[PDB]
């Protein structure tokens, strides 16, 4: 549910330290991906 | 981003009225009304109808830049004719116009089978 | 009935055509005006993204959303947020609707104006169930999502004219025409030979007698008659854009009316 | 890029017409112009609205993530 | 309309009539010297650092990254870097003065050499406005 990052090639929820390096437990592949804040962005229908 | 806002088109701001009535400088029993967040849906209207009133001079409207909704009607009356009882007597006369137009197209539509 | 006179040829759910006689210019325009701008209608003018996985922006959504076109039956029963008591929005100001959608099917997943939800509470007034004209019941196509895809969104529709936004338009085209023989000479043809044979005539050419070629021009003549076809888009029914638009036209002539009363005292 | 809800120039809601419109070239064997009428698409900024469209989605629904 | 100026219907504009997606990917990495000594990403405080930006770094998370979907305007400081000095003095990046939208994508990659990586992407929808060229 409460995430920090997302694997770009297997779509993928994950989340990991700066302490504990980069890339995919579960996959491999070093991209990664912010992930939507739960803060909620409301748009003008116009 | 220097745009202004779509409602101020048709919402009066702080203060700012409607009609602002002023006496015409030049010839007499003349006057200019401002209407303002006001276009062409209003302005054409009164003053054509006003043009039928036998007894106005002078009556035409301008809207000076685009950018703003706003217009100003010029009217002249015969002695003894106050202008602002002209344009009235115009609105109530198009109010009347109107409301036989309501009318019959209501009366047609119930006639009409669709 | 005492003035203008109104003559409906035909008439649909969606389409009304008619003939405005015993009317000034002034009037048949600023009609057609109001028609097109001045008349309230329910429309979305906010959606709050909760989920957005589809290959679509959530602002590109955000706009769809705005035009899908949306019940303003009881429109004059809700009122313009802007003058209504609520912090923000509330029932008697706005609807809240809703639309969560996940491609969950192996084939693409199609997500329609058919699929948006009322979540608000009514109080019994016909208003922003989605207007579906298509056949297979289905709205507007909003979005479509592949097998992974999710959209979880919510909707606040509110009060608004055309003239701040084209979405609010119970609009659609109005076809407008006046003396189709030109008998008024109110426009000069070009031609290269012949004016006649190269413009082609029209349809509304069967209702008016044909000039009289060797005849004088009516100086005096003033244009009055009016060949008027009225579309719907859906939001209010045919009948009531003319009704409301003959109404919001009356409206504000009175207000001017009523204003020149308020100056009046001092 | 997804069928546009309402022509830019009128208005007129073009948003629901184009699966619809598809299979009267498909499964109709219609052709472009007699389909676009078909749907009751009569003036020119109606018929451009869903004739020169180009539907992209399909092509980025395409990508696996 | 003269002198090659034209006229839009406003009407055709928001019905969607000409409008377009602007996208800006901001980028930066963790140092280019030192076998111990490196640059850090992360939200940083008053921490003897003082030599900052300030547009506020406070739309920036933990990881010094801006989650997607929040609106970014004026020079609000978008990648929160930091450089040590034997004290964080800043290096981190505000969104490009002029501009305002909304995060669109932030990817964490790594280099060839081993490095902490950022690409910062900003989605802005740009509306047929006034001097607009056609
Ligand atoms: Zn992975
Ligand atoms: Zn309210
Ligand atoms: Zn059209």
């Amino acid at each position: 549910a409460t995430l920090k990052y997302i694997c770009a090639e297997c779509s993928s929820k994950l989340s990991l330290s700066r302490t504990d390096a980069v890339r995919c437990k579960d996959c491999g592949h070093r991209i990664l991906l912010k992930a939507r804040t739960k803060r909620l962005v409301q748009f003008e229908a116009r | 981003m220097n745009a202004p806002d779509r409602f101020e088109l048709f919402l009066l701001g702080e203060g700012e009225s409607k009609l602002k009535i002023d006496p015409d400088t030049k010839a007499p029993n003349a006057v200019v009304i401002t209407f303002e967040k006001e276009d062409h849906t209003l302005g054409n209207l009164i003053r054509a109808e006003l043009l039928n009133d036998r007894k106005v001079l002078f009556a035409a409207y301008k809207v000076e830049h685009p950018f703003f909704a706003r217009f100003k009607l010029r009217i002249q009356t015969t002695e003894g004719y106050d202008p602002k009882d002209a344009l009235k007597n115009a609105c109530n006369s198009i109010i009347n116009k109107l409301g036989a137009l309501k009318t019959n197209f209501e009366t047609e539509w119930n006639l009409q089978t669709l | 009935e005492e003035g203008p006179q109104v003559k409906i040829r035909e008439a649909s759910k969606d389409n009304v055509d008619f003939i405005l006689s015993n009317v000034d210019l002034a009037m048949a325009n600023s009609l057609r005006r109001v028609m097109i701008a001045e008349i309230p209608t329910l429309a979305i003018d906010s959606v709050e993204v909760e989920t957005n996985t589809t290959v679509l922006a959530d602002e590109f959504i955000a706009h769809r959303l705005g035009l899908i076109p949306l019940q303003s039956m009881d429109i004059e029963q809700l009122e313009y947020s802007r003058d209504c008591f609520c912090e923000d929005h509330c029932d008697k100001c706005s609807v809240v609707l809703t639309l969560q959608a996940f491609g969950e099917s192996e084939s693409t997943t199609n997500v329609y104006s058919k699929d948006l939800v009322i979540v608000s509470n009514l109080m019994g007034r016909n208003i922003g169930h989605p207007i579906i004209q298509d056949k297979e019941g289905n709205g507007v196509l909003i979005c479509k999502l592949r097998k992974g895809q999710e959209l979880k969104l919510t909707c606040v529709a509110k009060k608004g004219i055309a003239k701040e936004h084209a979405k609010w338009g119970p609009a659609a085209a109005i076809e407008f025409e006046y003396d189709p023989w030109n008998k008024l000479k109110h426009t000069d043809y070009w031609y290269e030979q012949d004016s006649a044979k190269e413009w082609p005539q029209s349809k509304n050419c069967e209702y008016e007698d044909p000039p009289n070629e060797g005849d004088p021009f009516d100086y005096k003549a003033q244009a009055d008659t009016f060949y008027m076809n009225v579309e719907s888009v859906g939001s209010i029914p045919v009948d009531q854009v003319v009704v409301r638009g003959i109404d919001t036209l009356q409206k504000k002539v009175a207000s001017i009316l009523l204003a020149l009363t308020q100056m009046d005292q001092d | 890029m997804i069928v546009p809800v309402r022509c830019f120039s009128c208005g007129k809601v073009v948003g629901d017409k184009w699966e619809s419109y598809l299979n009267l070239l498909q499964e109709d064997e219609l052709d472009e112009g007699t389909a676009l009428s078909r749907l009751g698409l009569k003036r020119y900024c109606c018929r451009r609205m869903i004739l020169t469209h180009v539907d992209l989605i399909e092509k980025f629904l395409r990508y696996n993530p | 309309n003269q002198e090659d100026s034209m006229i839009m219907n406003q009407s055709s504009i928001d019905r969607g009539l000409f409008r377009s997606l602007f996208f800006r990917s901001y980028m930066d990495q963790e140092k280019k010297y030192g076998m111990s000594i490196t640059e850090t990403f992360e939200k940083p405080q008053r921490t003897n650092t003082l030599r900052m930006k300030h547009g506020t770094y406070d739309k920036l998370d933990d990881d010094g990254l801006i989650a997607p979907g929040v609106r970014v305007s004026g020079e609000d400081v978008i990648i929160g870097k930091t450089t040590p000095i034997s004290s964080k003095r800043d290096a981190s990046t505000p969104l490009r003065s002029t501009e305002n939208g909304i995060v669109d994508q932030v990817l964490v990659t790594t280099n060839q050499d081993g490095l902490k990586f950022v690409k910062v992407r900003v989605r802005t929808t740009k509306i047929p406005q006034i001097g607009d060229k056609f």
